[PDB]
RNA sequence: AAAGGUUUGGUCCUGGCCUUAUAAUUAAUUAGAGGUAAAAUUACACAUGCAAACCUCCAUAGACCGGUGUAAAAUCCCUUAAACAUU
């Protein structure tokens, strides 16, 4: 198609099968479909464990910064994959929905004890 | 429903030296007497499936499947060597020795299991060493001098920590949002807790 | 024919007509008409040669002619006046074969 | 998806927003953490604009560069 | 300071082009520097709405 | 049998063989040459022999070629810059002449090959994709990795089908 | 101090290559692989000669020994530790970069775990990943089956060593402990079985000898040498042997009385030889052999 | 080519529309006018947020 | 194409047709489960529901994604300039 309007940003092609998805970073004009025409190919993401219980990334570190300084945007699962390989800082929101998760298994924790103890109300009643 | 049981199960490579092996077949492979039968002078280019159904074998058995005694086994060698060219090395297809589908993808996993163990010889190429300097004082595979805040342990950036607002701050977001305001939560655990289990 | 001759590796074709008599006539012609290697190593006094590409630039020394051994290169002209066949040269130059050609055929 | 000449569903005519429920503690730190990691991720992108454009130029206006067009006149 | 990764690509090659030091790799952030997100934007360069009613 | 003289002059093994390729400044090459005579000889093989390999290995070079306008044959090459440069090839062999054209206006092996690894830049090995462009369309073919659902049944656990069973149990 | 000597010395290569050996029928053996119609050339002695010079420059080319480096030392650097993201992944990340331009020794190949630590790959993951981006013909991503010790001795059965070597070339880094295993593992079965013909005009003979000069266990190449009439080749291998130690009592004995071609080798025999009764009696019987029949 | 041939309507179209819109814009009061019992634009029957109200 | 069958009382030559190989759709008869891919008579007419919103008002978006193969020898490849409803 002839687009009309739009940006270049880094994101993720879903590829694969049914129940075996697998990702292809690419460069592309924002308005493309996700898996049609793409500017360029930076890497690949396999979001299953392989044999050695190992999740894949591939990065072009060359290009990747190339498209950045050329004022590419990336999208927000992209965002976090470089937060993690530490090329970028990690994303405010991996930190605060890890966050929320410690506060998440702390209420867990608490209740499974108040229920021991509950328990432990019942062993007492014998 | 009783298919003829062979006493070389165990040991198959023991049929191919026999004495019953050479008067059948001497030393022509096993696949030299047999021929398929098709209309037309141009054949099929797949074999039959399989020569055997629920213990019923079709009109012209494969060559394999003919003679029960043979097993298509990694260790019998010297049957699987008959299938492979003995000068370019390359597995023969199913339509040049007539065996069936189902025996041609057993015969092809045998021939790729005895290579893999050295039973069964093949090829190497020689190839030159992956990299040209095989040097290791790079950073990638060196020690990278450790940052300020990991030698005293603290978190990388200062927000990757939770930072308690002032209580000014927190005011503020309480009249901004009243009336649509949730639990205010405190400083997150210093660990994760473990799993209750 | 070959396997009564006793020729293992071969290929051939056949056009024109299919008369069974030419044919037989033709190739007994044609095979019992050929040069062998030593035959044409006394006919130019030069050695012949053989390189095999599973050999790498290993030169093998296939006849040595019987009497004397030349000393003038045998002429290599820069641009061969050779008569190709369309037929052999079609292939080579990326057309299409037909759907026939290089059939799975059984062991011959 | 439908265009702007489509008309509006009326399943959906009594649709109104219904903004989140926003936590003081957990909202501030976040707006926090949004605005310095855009400033750090701002500055990468800057470093990152000037290797394209030093790149650039070293191709274009290299020592390499004038050397070899005058070579190829002499 | 630099991103963890990007910090250790920096290091490494300060030593490979022969520059040894142990100065820390430092981003400059005053030369991009956000306004706060209600900042009073641009007007004149802003949308209007259309004449069609609804 | 192949029609006309020399018909290995019509195989693109033969085309390939030609070593003369043209500066850019290169843009029309005249040929002038006389079909009777005795030192025009090598002009003529010239146009015969050597004439189809330049301008495979030149695709955009205008080649014109006069006969019969001038006591000797020459070549007269047009530069982008404006210059003309003449050549004089009587009593030269074809051979000489593409030797001579080489020297003065053929670009050298090393710009050829730069521009040879230039051109291939953009194709990486790791990257995946159909097989006009790539060597292997999806992470499933490398060794270790999780296989394609259709060569091979997934474990039921990693399964939508069988996950949704259970949050719908649970 | 006196600089030991090297596997690429000039001075080493040179005794190296001598050793080995040509053999232009052994470097060139037929390829079992698919084949071509062969082709002719009509030759005169002049330039068939010109055709084995050639020969022999890729011969040459051709047995070019692989290096023989020392094991690589464990990667183990952490980058970071961002202790936030402990218990939010149950999978270890590996991140790879895979810019063109960059010679594979000098890679960034990163792997986050799930407590968060941000460490550098280690060296068999960092030579797994290469061969997922970067992959090598002959190299498979997972370590083959064949260089198991049980497989591995059935190839040394069917005197199958020059495969062993290639095939732990494609597969495995020269630095690499593998390498180094399936190596000094090949050598050691070559020498109980006294198999050194395997290996000449071969690129890895070079290598055995290395190992054997290293180990102080030349004794079996230099008997092996000699009764197959090539005492060039052992005098060159004492010599090889008094260079890589020459504080041992064998190269200060050849110095002291200056010794020379066959004398080089009695000398080991008495000094340092591990079995010097056989070295001798095979020299003497090679020189009775010599003298009696020229 | 030469078979594209003019579009004679597709030309006087554009320039017509564009037309009518310069004659025709609507002013701020109509615009921005609000109905505060239903918190809506009369003009495109635009709901206000509920953040806003 | 590695070819074969078929003109005649018979032979040779010429020459067409057809057979043998491969794949798609529909049809006849017949059929267990599981995984995967694909889903397609018709630019003829369409009941019903849904497919574009977001958001402290302004704006932004609904110009995309998705669908079909209408029109048209329609194009490919390349050069030059210019903007961009953009970043
Ligand atoms: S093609 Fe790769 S998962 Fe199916
Ligand atoms: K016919
Ligand atoms: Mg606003
Ligand atoms: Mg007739
Ligand atoms: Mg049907
Ligand atoms: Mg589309
Ligand atoms: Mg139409
Ligand atoms: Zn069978």
């Amino acid at each position: 198609k002839a687009y009309h309007g739009g940006h270049l940003t880094i994101r993720l092609a879903l590829g694969g099968c049914t129940n075996r998805p697998f990702y292809r970073i690419v460069a592309a004009h924002n308005k493309c479909p996700r898996d049609g025409r793409f500017v360029e190919q930076l890497g690949s993401y396999d979001p299953l464990p392989n044999s050695h219980g190992e999740k894949l990334v591939a990065l072009n570190l060359d290009r990747i910064r190339h498209w950045i300084g050329c004022g590419a945007h990336l999208s927000k699962p992209m965002e976090k994959l470089l937060g993690l390989s530490g090329f970028f800082p990690l994303h405010p929101m991996m930190i605060t929905n890890a966050e929320r998760l410690r506060r998440r298994r702390a209420r867990e924790v608490l209740l499974a004890s108040q229920k021991a103890e509950s328990e432990a109300k019942e062993t007492e009643a014998s | 429903s009783s298919l003829p049981v062979s006493p070389y199960e165990s040991e198959p490579w023991k049929y191919l030296d026999s004495e019953e092996y050479h008067n059948r077949y001497g030393s022509r492979p096993v696949w030299a007497d047999y021929r398929r039968n098709h209309k037309g002078g141009v054949p099929p280019q797949r074999t039959r499936k399989t020569c055997i159904r629920n213990n019923k074998v079709a009109g012209n058995p494969c060559p394999i499947c003919r003679d029960h005694k043979l097993h298509v086994d990694f260790r019998n060698v010297k049957l699987l060597e008959q299938f492979v060219c003995a000068h370019t090395g390359i597995i023969f297809h199913a339509p040049y020795t007539g065996v069936c589908m189902k025996q041609h993808k057993k015969l092809t996993q045998a021939i790729q299991k005895a290579r893999e163990c050295g039973l069964l010889s093949y090829y190497v190429p020689q190839v030159e060493p992956r990299d040209a300097d095989f040097g290791t004082v790079h950073g990638a595979v060196s020690v990278t001098p450790p940052a300020p805040t990991l030698l005293s342990g603290e978190p990388w950036y200062p927000w990757y920590s939770w930072q308690q607002p002032p209580e000014r701050e927190l005011s503020r977001l309480r009249r901004l949002y009243q009336g649509n305001l949730l639990e205010e939560s405190g400083p997150p655990p210093e660990s994760m807790p473990e799993m209750p289990t | 024919i070959c396997r009564l001759i006793g020729i293992k590796d071969m290929y051939a074709r056949v056009t024109g007509s299919m008369n069974m008599l030419n044919l037989t006539r033709g190739l007994f012609h044609g095979l019992a008409r050929q040069e062998t290697h030593q035959h044409l190593a006394d006919k130019k006094g030069l050695h012949v040669v053989e390189f095999r590409e599973e050999c790498g630039p290993l030169p093998i020394v296939v006849a040595s002619p019987h009497g004397a051994l030349s000393k003038e290169p045998e002429p290599e002209p820069e641009v061969p006046d050779t008569k190709l066949d369309w037929q052999d040269v079609k292939a080579m130059q990326g057309l299409k074969r037909s759907v026939w050609f290089n059939l799975k055929r059984p062991a011959t | 998806r439908k265009t702007r000449h489509d008309p509006p569903a009326k399943s959906k005519v009594g649709r109104v927003q219904t903004p989140p429920a926003v936590d003081p503690a957990e909202f501030f730190v976040l707006t926090e953490r949004y605005r310095q990691y855009r400033e750090t991720v701002r500055a990468l992108r800057l470093e990152f604009t000037l290797e394209v454009r030093r790149k650039l130029h070293e191709a274009r206006a290299g020592v390499l560069a004038e050397r070899k067009a005058q070579q190829a006149i002499t | 300071p630099y991103p963890p990764l990007l910090r250790a690509m920096i290091l490494a090659e300060r030593q490979k082009n022969g520059d040894t030091s142990v100065q820390e790799p430092l981003l400059n952030l005053e030369r991009t520097r956000m306004r706060p997100w209600d900042y009073p934007a641009k007007q004149e360069t802003k949308g209007r709405a259309k004449g069609t009613p609804v | 049998p192949m029609k006309g003289r020399f018909p290995i002059r019509r195989t693109l093994q033969y085309l390939g063989r030609g070593d003369v390729v043209f500066k850019e400044s290169v843009k029309i090459m005249t040929v002038n040459y006389n079909t009777y005579g005795e030192l025009g000889e090598g002009a003529r093989k010239f146009v015969f022999f050597n004439i189809p390999q330049i301008q495979y290995k030149n695709p955009w070079v205008q080649i014109m070629m006069f006969k019969n306008m001038t006591p000797s044959p020459f070549l007269r090459f047009y530069l982008d810059s404006g210059e003309q440069v003449l050549v004089d090839v009587e009593t030269k062999s074809n051979k000489e002449i593409m030797e001579h054209i080489k020297k003065i206006l053929g670009k050298k092996e090393e710009t050829l090959r730069e521009e040879e690894l230039e051109k291939q830049q953009r194709f990486h090995p790791g990257n995946f994709g159909p097989r006009k462009y790539c060597l292997r369309e999806c992470m499933c073919e490398v060794e270790g990795q999780v296989p394609c659902p259709g060569l091979v049944p997934l474990p039921k656990e990693m399964t939508g089908k069988y996950k949704a069973a259970l949050k719908a149990s649970t | 101090e006196v600089k030991k000597p090297a596997f690429m010395d000039e001075e080493v290569q040179r005794i190296l290559t001598k050793i080995t050996g040509l053999d232009l029928q052994k470097t060139f053996r037929p390829a079992i692989q698919p084949l071509k119609p062969p082709t002719y050339k009509l030759m005169t002695q002049a330039q068939l000669e010109e055709a084995t010079r050639l020969a022999v420059e890729a011969a040459k080319v051709r047995l070019k020994m692989p290096p023989v480096l020392e094991e690589r030392k464990p990667i183990n650097d952490v980058l970071a530790e961002d202790k936030i993201l402990e218990g939010t992944e149950t999978n270890k990340y590996v991140f790879t970069d895979i810019s063109y331009n960059i010679p594979h020794r000098e890679r960034f190949i990163v792997v986050r775990e799930p407590s968060g630590t941000l460490r550098k790959a280690s060296w068999e993951e960092r030579d797994r990943v290469i061969q997922i981006y970067f992959p090598k013909e002959g190299r498979r991503v997972l370590p083959p089956v064949i260089f198991k010790d049980e497989n591995l001795k059935t190839m040394y059965s069917q005197d199958r060593h020059a495969d062993v070597l290639n095939l732990c070339v494609a597969q495995f880094e020269p630095d690499s402990a593998e390498y180094i295993k399936v190596h000094h593992q090949t050598y050691e079965d070559i020498d109980r079985h006294g198999k050194y013909e395997l290996l000449r005009s071969t690129r890895h003979f070079g290598g055995m000898a290395w190992y054997f000069v290293n180990k102080k266990k030349i004794d079996g190449l230099l008997i092996d040498q000699i009764q197959r009439d090539l005492v060039d080749d052992a005098t060159s291998l004492v010599q090889l042997y008094h260079m890589l130690h020459p504080d041992g009592q064998s190269a200060q004995e050849a110095k002291e009385q200056a010794a020379e071609g066959v004398d080089l080798i009695k000398v080991f025999a008495k000094t340092e030889a591990q079995r010097g009764a056989y070295i001798e009696l095979a020299l003497q019987t090679y020189q009775e052999i010599v003298t009696s029949h020229s | 080519r030469k078979k594209v041939r003019p579009r004679l309507i597709a030309e006087l179209a554009r320039r017509v529309r564009a037309l009518r819109e310069q004659r025709n814009q609507p002013r701020d009061s109509q615009l921005y006018a609000l109905d505060y019992e239903t918190l809506t634009r009369p003009h495109s029957g635009r709901r206000l947020p509920v953040r806003a109200w």
